[PDB]
């Protein structure tokens, strides 16, 4: 059963459309059936069906080249579980905001955010582009 | 890398089990230190 | 027996082990670390007080995973696991000093987190500035013991080099010349000359430092004569040299995924590839005071810095196009590595020309010490070398241990890492835009939106190394072995079985005659 | 002689999955937690 | 009926000619978008901010409230 | 001056940086350019269905692929050196202002004529007047004059500061033993806002640069009864 | 270079009646690696060459390495079977699409 | 044979994505933290001395 | 040459290459390189 330890070093087979014809057959080893299916290879081809044809196939080499390279839908699982993850991570912050931090600063609140706001509209600061060029100074109301 | 099946397989209650155990032990000193500084601040 | 095997060690495959445990616990070590910095940015407090305790965590996150996870793993690790394999030589040249190398890595270790525990600390960021690291901003024994574990890292370094260059050059059948050798065994090469040709400098500017916080010298004391910029030139005279270390292995693992998966038989553009690593690892030397365009330099200086540090970017821009040139019409084939290869290239690739952005004198006046300079190296180290050596580990470790991870669990860990690492280091580029300084605890408000974002994503990538352990859990959790490896024939080291013996090559590989 | 295989050359044991994954989430975790650990005491200690 | 003889030799190669067109337009695309978007409209708001521009006005506008410490 | 969701630089008053800010979007009109085809690369070229796995040619395309980033640095490099050689220029100082890095705060000297230094502290979180800015405001402010190429010589005591503003553009590092020269032009008045661009210890989150711009009758009427 | 001598070399190569499994197979993995979708005098010399040792197996693995080749237009194989029709009906051989080898 | 994707896939999609929308929007909408939102708009500014 | 009767080939089989064509030459009929068609025969007489 335990095959010998230079399984490495022997020929593997391999599937493959850069190498699509493996140097070793799929199947060693071959069966009685199989021997009168190889000296009927032997003989001519032009008398041989179909379903000794795709037998022969499925002995000789592993799979057909057309359904090898078929679309797994592995990547929807991987994606899956990535936004399960992510969920599992905002759970850790919702864990993490609840116990680990204090309160925020004062700064924050609502009035002194709008004192500050108006301290930055007053003074123009960066006028130009970045923040206090969306405030109209003639009507007192951001611009629209 | 073409790979040989498992010789030891692994269902999903184990596998849950497992990440649930990673994660506990991975959280619980951390969470052991994070969940509480005001004790180490001496305050 | 075990102490004969673990302790005693003379062979590279269990030394190389050994690096992989020892960075892996490095890297977990510094993950925390960076678990803590994003921690409390993510609402603006002081968390832990005072920020001197701030900067020892920052310290101690860039000196474990800079001198503790990437060196360790990338150099020793894939060095020891792969350069005896790829060219065929049956152990090291000098396989006893790479034995004491790595074992003075975890007193180098040892003694960097009895540094952080003495009660001052060595918060003084990864540069060792002094007189801030002198004996009156830092007067204790923290620093010291610092500078310390920089001679044990360097001087593990340096043995490491040794043995590399000595058997790269050396131990390499007779007939194969220095240019058949695979393109990772080139970046060691290299790797291990500017390892070679730039810890010395680092180590004489710490023994400096030491001597001048103990013995009285005045060698960055002003006062008696000294100047701080001699260390500031000194340091970064070791520090890109000590950067392009980080990053070229990096290149050589990157250069291995991509022409295996692919199905390429050999790299487009050889010779070209060679001649930018050793452009590179040439001027590596003549770029340094690039870190040093707000010092003070003369303007025809930092005229003539900038000037070569395009030409050093120029080299790298080959290397990008002959990676996208050697992809060319290939059976790729989506093994998790070139999800790692491909985010390496385009990720490496932003962080890079952010560099090249940072690299113009005048525009670097206005953008240093920002989140800028934070958000191009991070792209840069901790995701181009990350995910670098994430494919390299992904790779071969079914060489490494002999069985496999699974592709979906790994595919998922690429996606969970991505998304972390990119919100993690996406909006620091507006905060270093809009003025934020780096090594700050804590920052006005109008910094805050960003920096709370950057802080969950780190929080992602959290998730991210649990399901690593995971996985790694899961492939002693199957036991699977393989069937067999493709393209085995261009690639030795995965030639003698997946894991090889403990002694490969008893008889040497048999050349081509000519 | 030495001895070779899959599992055989590593230091930890391999053969036992759940004391392995006890062990390496104590080591991991351990490495994890010793920065918080270091935080925590030099909170005490000023 | 017959089919002719098709395209045989080097189509990726005819693939790679017409994107790498294709990619060098989208290239030049990319930043005539980051032009016209921000770059002379930056410029424009320079232009326009500093032609209607006097600085004692604008100082007198600033210190009506007090922000200043160097005028009361 | 900064405010919330800001993704460019902070907006422009020194010629120097508006023309920095010029260099900046070219750059960053390379950066897009060349990171947008190498995107088209990656999202192209790992969409086909297509092999092509033999001993190809080599030395074919190093031509184009040697010249073409070299003049994508060079006509990056030439503003660069452009503008470079233009913030040394021949300098016509009005005003020369001294600033020395104290431990954890700053001092400032005004004695061209005249003597006149003072130590600038922080305004504390709890202390503050209402309105104000958290890590950002300073009593003892830093005042200027518009129009007039300044001079700044910077230099410390014992650690490395860097005095740093950079919606005017200016960053040096402050280093004791070595005083440094960056000169300053300012077009509008007003308060532009800096911090501490190098790490001085345990408190090193907590000094902030404000620069007070006015005319200059208001610089009689001030520096004439300040002290 | 030019292709008339390729092909000619390549179909001196494949009519040689010295040839084995391992020479035609390492002849046609080399030859799978050109960016290019081999003329059909090229698929007679290795239909031929298949034929001479008795192997159906790797014959239709020819006629489908024509196949996934053909990349996302699909003219090519019609004219290719159109102009290996001849050996079809002479040789016995099967296209992929008929003996179910097409289908998942 | 039916894989684990070939139904699971939908199934990881569904749940995976409701969930994370889900506890996205819970964390950032329902806690109560200051995202220090723009001032531009729509607030308005008050006066101080 | 060999001592056992499996041993490591490599083929640098025309001037000038990148890549040695590296496989295993095992006891008995002679097997060429896997690309270009060099031969090569084992002998394990050599202690
Ligand atoms: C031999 C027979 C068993 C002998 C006793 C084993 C248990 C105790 C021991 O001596 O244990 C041995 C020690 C080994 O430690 C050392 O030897 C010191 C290293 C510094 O184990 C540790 O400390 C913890 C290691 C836990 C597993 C780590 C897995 C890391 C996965 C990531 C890297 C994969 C690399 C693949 C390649
Ligand atoms: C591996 C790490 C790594 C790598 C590769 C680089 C690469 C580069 N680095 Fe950086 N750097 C760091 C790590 C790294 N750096 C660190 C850690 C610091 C700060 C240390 C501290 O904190 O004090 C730093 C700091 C740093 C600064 C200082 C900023 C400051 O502190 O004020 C500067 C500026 O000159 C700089 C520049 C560059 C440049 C120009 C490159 C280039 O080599 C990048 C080239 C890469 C590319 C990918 C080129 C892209 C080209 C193409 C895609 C082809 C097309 C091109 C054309 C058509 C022209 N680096
Ligand atoms: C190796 C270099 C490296 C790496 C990877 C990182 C990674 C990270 N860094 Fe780091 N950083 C630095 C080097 C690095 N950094 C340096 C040199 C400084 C400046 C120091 C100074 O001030 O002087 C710095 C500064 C720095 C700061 C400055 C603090 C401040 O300005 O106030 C911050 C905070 O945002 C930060 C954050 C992060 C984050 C969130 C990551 C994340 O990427 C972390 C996530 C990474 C991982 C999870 C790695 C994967 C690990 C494993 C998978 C386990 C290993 C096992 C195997 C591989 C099998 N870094
Ligand atoms: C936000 C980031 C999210 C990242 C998510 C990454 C998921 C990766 C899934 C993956 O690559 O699956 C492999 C799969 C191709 O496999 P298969 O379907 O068998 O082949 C058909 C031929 N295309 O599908 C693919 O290769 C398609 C996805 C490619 C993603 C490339 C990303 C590079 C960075
Ligand atoms: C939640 C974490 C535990 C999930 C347990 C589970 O359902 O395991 C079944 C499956 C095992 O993985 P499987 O699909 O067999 O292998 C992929 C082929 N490379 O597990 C998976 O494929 C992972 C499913 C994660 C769902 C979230
Ligand atoms: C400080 C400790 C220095 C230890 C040291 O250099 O040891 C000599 C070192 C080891 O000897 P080695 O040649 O490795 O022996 C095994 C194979 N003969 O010898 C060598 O590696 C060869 C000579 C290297 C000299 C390095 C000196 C440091
Ligand atoms: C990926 C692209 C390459 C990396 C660029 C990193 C730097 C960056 O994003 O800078 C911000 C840049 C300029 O900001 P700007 O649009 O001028 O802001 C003021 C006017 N809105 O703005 C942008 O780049 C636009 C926003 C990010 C788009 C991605
Ligand atoms: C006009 C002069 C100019 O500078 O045009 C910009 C660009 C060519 O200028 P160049 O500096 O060479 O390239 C941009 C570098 N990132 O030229 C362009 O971007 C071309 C602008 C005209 C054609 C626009 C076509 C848009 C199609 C959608
Ligand atoms: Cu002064 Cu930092
Ligand atoms: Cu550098
Ligand atoms: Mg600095
Ligand atoms: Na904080
Ligand atoms: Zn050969």
């Amino acid at each position: 059963s335990v095959v010998k330890s230079e399984d490495y070093a022997f020929p593997t087979y391999a599937d493959r459309r850069d190498y699509p014809l493996p140097d070793v057959a799929h199947v060693t080893m071959l069966s009685a059936s199989q021997k009168a299916l190889k000296e009927k290879e032997k003989a001519d081809w032009s008398s041989l069906s179909r379903d000794e044809k795709v037998q022969l196939y499925r002995i000789q080499f592993n799979e057909s080249f057309a359904e090898m390279n078929r679309g797994t839908n592995e990547w929807k699982t991987v994606v899956g579980m990535a936004m399960f993850f992510i969920g599992f991570t905002a759970l850790v912050l919702i864990w993490e905001k609840s116990y680990v931090y204090g309160p925020i600063p004062h700064t924050f609140d609502r009035d002194w955010v709008a004192m500050q706001t108006k301290r930055m509209l007053d003074m123009k600061a960066n006028p130009i582009q970045g923040f206090s060029a969306k405030w109209d100074y003639d009507k007192n109301e951001w611009k629209k | 890398v073409s790979a040989k099946p498992a010789k030891t397989p692994t269902s999903a209650v184990e596998q849950a089990v497992g990440i649930s155990a990673i994660v506990v032990g991975f959280m619980v000193p951390a969470g052991w230190v994070l969940a509480h500084l005001e004790s180490y601040k001496k305050s | 027996m075990f102490i004969n095997r673990w302790l005693f060690s003379t062979n590279h495959k269990d030394i190389g082990t050994l690096y992989l445990l020892f960075g892996a616990w490095a890297g977990m070590v510094g993950t925390a670390l960076s678990i803590l910095i994003r921690a409390e940015l993510g609402q603006p407090g002081a968390l832990l007080g005072d920020d001197q305790i701030y900067n020892v965590i920052v310290t101690a996150h860039a000196f474990v995973m800079i001198f503790f996870m990437v060196m360790p793993m990338m150099i020793g690790g894939f060095g020891n696991w792969l350069v005896p394999l790829m060219i065929g030589a049956p152990d090291m040249a000098f396989p006893r000093m790479n034995n004491m190398s790595f074992w003075l890595l975890p007193p180098s270790f040892l003694l960097l987190l009895a540094s952080s525990m003495v009660e001052a600390g060595a918060g003084t960021g990864w540069t060792v500035y002094p007189p801030l690291a002198g004996n009156l901003a830092h007067a204790g024994a923290s620093v010291d013991l610092t500078i310390f574990s920089l001679h044990l890292a360097g001087v593990s370094s340096i043995l490491g080099a040794i043995n590399f260059i000595t058997t790269i050059i050396n131990m390499k059948p007779p007939a194969m010349t220095q240019y058949q050798t695979p393109l990772f065994v080139w970046s060691v090469l290299i790797t291990a000359v500017l390892l070679l040709l730039s810890l010395p400098v680092l180590a004489a500017g710490i023994t400096m430092l030491l001597t001048d916080r103990n013995l009285n010298t005045t060698f960055f004391d002003p006062a008696g004569g000294g100047d701080p910029i001699l260390y500031q030139h000194l340091f970064w005279f070791f520090g890109h040299p000590e950067v392009y270390i980080l990053i070229l292995p990096g290149f050589g693992i990157i250069s291995h995924v991509v022409t295996y998966y692919s199905g390429k038989k050999e790299p487009f553009g050889y010779m070209g590839m060679v001649w930018a690593m050793m452009s590179i690892g040439f001027l590596g030397f003549i770029v340094w005071a690039h870190h040093m365009f707000t010092v003070g330099l003369d303007v025809d200086t930092r005229a003539y810095f900038t000037s070569a540090t395009m030409i050093i970017a120029i080299p790298t821009g080959v290397k990008v196009f002959s990676w996208l040139a050697t992809l060319h019409g290939g059976n790729i084939k989506w093994s998790p590595a070139m999800l790692w290869a491909l985010g390496f290239i385009f990720l490496f690739t932003v962080g890079g020309l952010t560099g090249i952005v940072l690299s113009n004198s005048s525009l670097d006046i206005v953008l240093h010490d920002t989140y800028y300079v934070v958000a191009h190296f991070h792209y840069v180290l901790s995701m181009g070398a990350v995910f670098a050596i994430m494919a390299g580990f992904v790779h071969w470790f079914p060489l490494f241990s002999g069985f496999t991870l699974d592709d979906t669990w790994a595919k998922a860990h690429f996606a969970i890492m991505f998304v972390g690492v990119n919100m993690t280091f996406f909006p620091q580029h507006f905060l270093g835009l809009s003025g934020m300084p780096r090594r700050y605890s804590d920052y006005p408000d109008a910094y805050t939106t960003w920096n709370t974002v950057s802080s969950m994503g780190s929080f992602i990538s959290l998730t991210a190394v649990l399901i690593m352990i995971f996985m790694i859990w899961e492939a002693f959790a199957s036991k699977r072995e393989v069937m067999s490896v493709s393209y085995a024939s261009t690639n030795l080291e995965w030639l003698h079985g997946c894991p090889p013996p403990y002694h490969t090559f008893e008889e040497p590989t048999y050349v081509k005659v000519k | 002689h030495y001895e070779e295989g899959p599992g055989k050359n590593l230091p930890f044991s391999v053969e036992n999955k759940w004391r392995l994954l006890a062990m390496m989430t104590v080591y991991f975790g351990s490495g994890f937690a010793a920065p918080f650990f270091i935080v925590r005491h030099q909170l005490l200690k000023k | 009926a017959l089919l002719p003889k098709p395209q045989m030799r080097g189509l990726l190669a005819k693939r790679l000619r017409v994107h790498i067109a294709g990619a060098f337009i989208v290239a030049l695309g990319v930043a005539a978008a980051y032009k016209f978007g921000v770059a002379e409209p930056r410029k424009k708001a320079y232009a326009e901010f500093y032609r209607n521009y006097d600085s004692m006005k604008d100082f007198e506008e600033m210190r009506k409230a007090g922000i200043f410490q160097s005028a009361k | 001056m900064a405010y919330p969701f800001q993704l460019g630089l902070q907006d422009a008053t020194s010629p120097i940086m508006e023309e920095l800010m010029n260099f900046h979007d070219h750059t960053l009109m390379i950066v897009f350019l060349i990171s947008s085809l190498v995107l088209y690369i990656i999202s192209l070229m790992l969409t086909t269905k297509l092999t092509h796995t033999s001993t190809m040619d080599a030395q074919e395309v190093e031509t184009i692929w040697t010249i073409l980033p070299a003049v994508i640095l060079i006509m990056i490099a030439l503003p660069s050196l452009r503008i470079l050689y233009m913030m040394d220029e021949i300098n016509n100082p009005v005003l020369t202002v001294k600033t020395m890095g104290h431990q954890w705060y700053w001092s400032y000297e005004y004695t061209d004529y005249e003597d006149l230094c003072f130590d600038s502290y922080m305004i504390p979180t709890n202390d503050l007047k209402p309105g104000e800015l958290r890590l950002l405001e300073v009593d003892n402010r830093v005042v200027l004059p518009m129009e007039l190429p300044i001079r700044m010589l910077i230099s410390s005591e014992d650690v490395l500061h860097s005095w740093a503003v950079p919606s005017l553009g200016l960053k040096t590092d402050a280093i004791p033993g070595r005083l440094n020269q960056a000169t300053v032009t300012s077009n509008r008045p007003g308060l532009f806002y800096g911090q501490c661009s190098e790490i001085c210890g345990s408190n090193h989150s907590f000094m902030p640069i404000v620069l007070e711009m006015v005319p200059l009758k208001y610089f009689e009427n001030w520096s004439a009864s300040m002290i | 270079e030019t292709d008339e001598e390729f092909d000619a070399r390549w179909v001196t190569y494949f009519n040689k009646p010295d040839i084995d499994a391992w020479e035609l197979r390492k002849g046609m993995n080399t030859l799978v690696g050109y960016d290019l979708v081999p003329e059909p005098k090229i698929i007679d010399a290795a239909l031929r060459a298949c034929r001479r040792l008795n192997d159906f197996a790797s014959a239709v693995r020819i006629l489908e390495v024509v196949k996934d080749k053909a990349g996302p237009h699909k003219e090519i194989y019609p004219y290719v079977i159109q102009e290996l029709r001849p050996t079809l009906n002479e040789l016995g051989i099967s296209t992929p699409e008929e003996l179910g080898l097409d289908k998942v | 044979a039916p894989s684990f994707h070939d139904k699971y896939g939908n199934a990881i999609l569904a749940g995976g994505a409701i969930f994370c929308v889900s506890t996205w929007t819970y964390t950032a909408t329902q806690i109560g933290i200051e995202w220090n939102m723009s001032p531009v708009g729509r607030v308005t500014p008050k006066e101080w001395r | 040459p060999s001592i056992s009767n499996k041993r490591i080939v490599g083929c640098i089989c025309e001037e000038d290459n990148c890549t040695v064509i590296w496989f295993w030459l095992h006891k008995g009929e002679s097997q060429r390189c896997p690309n270009c068609g060099t031969h090569y025969k084992l002998v394990p007489h050599q202690m």
